């Protein structure tokens, strides 16, 4: 019962035992690639996730605020 | 005292039916259900696990717009077809019950129905299998409100590494500790922002108390400071020095994380909502989750020592590239993907830094430039990106006071992993104790 006291607390503070990448996220074939590559472009059509990480863009929502 | 209205309800009139009493919007007590109801709506559309930003607000305090305190939020009015009630218990207590959802069934309480309200007003595809709440989810309630709550957390650690708090240290990574003139080598478990024009210049550099897990050891170090932190690139380890191999394994790794859908194009748009007092415009949280392509897209990546995001900055080889961008000093990451050849790839437009000794520039370089002799151009055209895999990405990029020297001490990153834990090993993890110390270690000085 005294584990749920100070986790809770930690919380208020943003602190967590668990964060991004810690725990397996099912609870895979991804590999590096060739170094010395070729660097190509591409293009930048529509925002891409970083944008809505900065906050320069955002998602619709359904809400209608006055 | 902004009021919320529903775009789109779900809700069914033909639902609605031990008394139960009607409680009508004038109700005092329909509008304490609206007034939680659109409090904590806000605070999720607006906020949502994890997030700090209220405290970079409130140290920036010393189009549509609105007060950012959204214990004053409250839902104009309840979704269309839903109809509330008090039902009386034998328990006693009183219950509000809820009906409308087309399941026939009622909310009994509003923390029920709020999953479900945050559903109606986030999901832009209206699909019912994307919904928290109990009566679309049943028994799979509980984990899908915690994957919600885990994503909302990374969506926040993304924002901070990237954007409020960036030049720090990041959860996972291997650094090197000083301590009474000792290297010894650890892990950040935990980090904290501490409570407090310079005021914002040393927070930017100093944001957070470390804590730490020693590698090769049972040793806890808390509330470390940046000062006394180098990363893991900067000083080499030592092949004979056996309690050094603990973080040698770990910094040979790295594994993918945050996986998600990107947002098409037609479900974006420029921010809406803005601070009243002060135009800073308003966080929105979004919603990754739903259907989609042949690529795989990660909020973030492990390499090495080092923790690695979407919207980051990371140094890149120059060598196998053109003659117009061997200045570059950096990618500003735009995305992170797995291709159909199963090749981890960076995304993102390539920099170059000008020491002399911004409204196009994140808001990381932005600071960078007013605190230091700096200056940031981009080498190619605004509306092109360049794409190298991830075995041309060499680590990460740190703001130019972040390290006294440099870090010629590359790692052979070649072994992924499922997750940071499984290559940190969970006798070389914390046990429960930690964050009860981490508690008493933080209790008055850390921020809520
Ligand atoms: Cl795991
Ligand atoms: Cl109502
Ligand atoms: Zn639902």
């Amino acid at each position: 019962q005294s584990k749920d006291k100070i986790i809770a607390a930690l919380a208020k503070r943003n602190v967590y035992k668990s964060f991004a990448g810690l725990y397996d996220s099912k609870g895979n074939y991804a590999r590096v690639g060739r170094h010395g590559s070729f660097i190509l472009p591409v293009s930048k059509s529509v925002p891409t996730p970083s944008l809505l990480i900065e906050g320069s863009i955002v998602q619709r929502k359904n809400i209608k605020i006055e | 005292m902004p009021a919320i209205t529903c775009v789109w309800s779900d809700g069914r009139s033909d639902t609605w039916p031990p008394s139960l009493k009607p409680l009508p919007h004038q109700d005092s007590k329909n509008l304490l259900y609206r007034q939680i109801c659109g409090r904590l709506l806000a605070q999720h559309v607006f906020g949502g696990a994890g997030s700090t930003q209220p405290i970079l607000n409130q140290l920036c305090k010393r189009q549509i717009y609105l007060t950012d305190s959204f214990e004053n939020y409250y839902l104009a009015s309840l979704p269309t077809n839903y109809q509330l009630y008090q039902r009386d218990s034998g328990n006693g207590k009183r219950e509000f019950w809820l009906y409308g959802h087309p399941s026939g069934r009622p909310f009994r309480s509003v923390n029920d129905f709020l999953h479900h309200l945050y559903w109606l007003i986030s999901d832009l595809t209206r699909n019912e299998s994307t919904c928290c709440c109990v009566l679309c989810s049943g028994n799979m309630t509980r984990v899908r409100k915690n994957l919600q709550k885990e994503n909302e957390r990374m969506f926040h650690e993304c924002k901070d590494d990237t954007y409020t708090w960036p030049s720090s240290y990041r959860l996972g990574e291997v650094v090197w500790i000083d301590i009474n003139n000792e290297l010894i080598p650890a892990i950040i478990v935990a980090r904290n922002l501490i409570n407090y024009v310079k005021l914002i210049s040393d927070t930017f550099v100093e944001p957070y108390q470390y804590h730490c897990k020693q590698l090769g050891n049972s040793r806890y170090y808390f509330d470390m400071a940046a000062a006394d932190i180098e990363p893991w690139s900067r000083h080499p380890l030592d092949l004979q020095k056996q309690e050094h191999l603990v973080a040698h394994s770990i910094c040979q790794t790295w594994n993918l994380f945050g996986i998600f859908q990107p947002l098409e194009g037609i479900d974006m748009e420029e921010p809406k909502f803005h601070d009243e007092n002060y135009s800073i415009p308003l966080t929105v949280l979004p919603t990754f989750g739903g259907e989609s392509s042949l690529d795989d897209h990660f909020y973030g990546i492990f390499r090495g020592a080092e923790k690695l995001w979407i919207n980051d900055l990371c140094v890149i080889s120059t060598s196998s590239l053109p003659s117009v961008l061997q200045k570059t000093s950096f990618m500003y990451i735009s995305d992170i993907y797995v291709n159909e050849d199963d090749i981890v790839c960076f995304q993102g437009s390539l920099w170059t830094q000008i020491d002399k000794n911004l409204k196009e520039l994140p808001r990381r370089l932005q600071m960078v430039s007013k605190l230091s002799n700096t200056y940031f151009r981009c080498l190619h055209d605004k509306s092109v990106e360049y794409v190298c895999p991830f075995a041309d990405v060499l680590g990460r990029w740190y703001e130019p006071w972040f390290v006294k020297g440099d870090l010629n001490y590359t790692s052979e990153v070649k072994e992924r992993t499922s997750s940071r834990l499984s290559a940190v090993g969970s006798e070389n993890w914390v046990d429960d104790d930690f964050y009860e110390y981490l508690l008493s270690e933080i209790d008055m000085v850390s921020a809520v």
